[PDB]
């Protein structure tokens, strides 16, 4: 019937006078561009196929060609930039906003998915697509006593187009629509479903990836704890984006960071920097790393927890980009820290490791981990244990690779290193 | 001493229907 058809027979279908024609044409085409090979976007495209599309969609009288028109047109959005902009040129944000309001749960279904689709292009369609009003009607449909009643695959596709509002930077989503989204993403942030609880989670954070005045309206709306618990998950796809969350957020002011503290992430992370994906022991290194650039209480709530070992272990074995940020929590925790907290981080054995890494290639880690030595080093002054540090570093091999770090190629290293052995090993 | 994201991976933006 409305498989197969070419591109010229729904052109031809599109072109007469007939609505029944042109529905079966357009199911031809929605068809063609739901297929998975190669859909040929372009090809429709050229043929000047979105203007009639469009026009379709604002036949409230012919229920079917609205839908069929929506989900191609959905479709053609899904593909490049300049393809979605060819949707949007077609006038068609405003006439998705329109069916947003359909009796018909499927039709108003696809506007949601059609309108996900343009508002994920980037900053620009975003914000023309907020400022066309999409918001209003958006969240009028999740506005129910109790979000179980609406169908699964409304509320994933909803929160998903939520979520691409709430995506990009340069600029920022507007900050009043902001405020407007988030009450309903607390709420979808607290429903049962994996999906839903998936995408409330990178529209979260999205939105803490910014200033610390983002992060706080974040805060103010108490979910961290509800991130906490999403960060204990056991699925992975829930897990990243609470992690991503939880790092964006310690990435701000002392109190923000606080607030995660009190939630009880720190309890999560033993697993977390042991997590077998990468990724996750990344992020959470990175998370750690800026925990421990807070004030001497936190990093001693980071000693309470028992993380230092963890830290110990990452540095020792794991990918290289984890043991960069684990070389960054490292050099954070002794520039912030008491004398004390540095000596339990030597007696946890972070010597060795931490010298191991100095026979890396990259350059700004042997910077990072030159700091963190001269930063032992003070507190070795003044406990007058300079000496039994020397040995120490000696005693692992560290001593020949600070020494072989002198003839190096970047000025700042030179510097650090010979400084080091100067002031130190003789 | 604190280091944001930007300073120096995701979902799909979009999503199409095959259904």
């Amino acid at each position: 019937g409305t498989v197969n058809w070419s591109v010229e027979d729904i052109v031809k279908g599109i072109n007469s006078n007939n609505l029944e024609s042109q529905l079966q044409a357009t199911q031809a085409a929605r068809k063609l561009l739901s297929r998975e090979k190669q859909p040929p976007i372009d090809n429709i495209i050229r043929a000047g196929l979105i203007p009639k599309f469009v026009s379709f969609l604002g036949k409230t009288d012919c229920s079917p060609i609205q839908f069929e028109s929506a989900w191609a047109l959905t479709n053609i959005a899904s593909g490049t930039s300049e393809q979605t902009k060819a949707v949007v040129d077609g006038g068609a944000i405003p006439a998705f906003i329109s069916l947003l309001a359909s009796p018909h749960a499927h039709i108003s279904e696809q506007a949601v998915w059609a309108l996900g689709n343009i508002a994920g292009d980037g900053s620009a369609f975003r914000d023309l697509v907020i400022k066309h009003g999409a918001i209003d009607p958006l969240l009028a449909l999740l506005a129910v006593p109790d979000l179980s009643t609406l169908a699964c695959g409304y509320l994933r596709n909803l929160t998903w187009t939520l979520s691409n509002l709430c995506r990009n930077k340069n600029p920022a989503p507007p900050l009043d629509a902001v405020e407007q989204i988030l009450p309903t993403l607390v709420r979808l942030l607290h429903h049962n479903d994996p999906e839903v609880l998936a995408d409330s989670c990178w529209a979260i954070s999205y939105l803490t990836d910014g200033p610390n005045e983002r992060i706080e309206m974040v805060v103010k709306k108490g979910v961290v704890p509800q991130l906490v618990k999403l960060l204990g998950a056991t699925e992975l796809p829930i897990v990243t984006p609470a992690l991503r969350a939880i790092g964006n957020i310690v990435t701000g002011t002392d109190e923000q960071t606080q607030k995660v503290i009190d939630a009880g992430a720190l309890a999560v992370f033993p697993s977390l920097l042991t997590n077998p994906k990468t990724n996750i022991q990344k992020e959470a290194t990175w998370t750690m790393s800026n925990i421990t650039a807070g004030r001497q209480d936190q990093i001693q709530q980071v000693v309470n927890h028992g993380l230092v070992p963890f830290l110990v272990g990452v540095l020792s074995k794991a990918d290289f980009k984890t043991q960069k940020e684990a070389a960054w929590a490292i050099t954070n925790y002794t520039s912030g820290g008491t004398v004390e907290q540095i000596v339990y981080l030597v007696h946890c054995g972070i010597i060795e490791p931490l010298m191991n890494l100095l026979s890396a290639k990259d350059t700004k880690i042997i910077q990072v981990i030159l700091d963190a030595i001269s930063n032992i080093f003070q507190a070795a002054e003044k406990l007058g244990e300079t000496e039994k540090l020397s040995i120490m570093i000696e005693e692992c091999g560290g001593l020949d690779k600070i020494e072989a770090l002198q003839r190096h190629e970047n000025e700042s290293v030179y510097k650090a290193s010979l400084n080091l052995i100067e002031k130190y090993f003789s | 001493d604190k280091k944001r994201k930007r300073g120096m991976h995701g979902i799909e933006s979009k999503r199409r229907k095959k259904k």
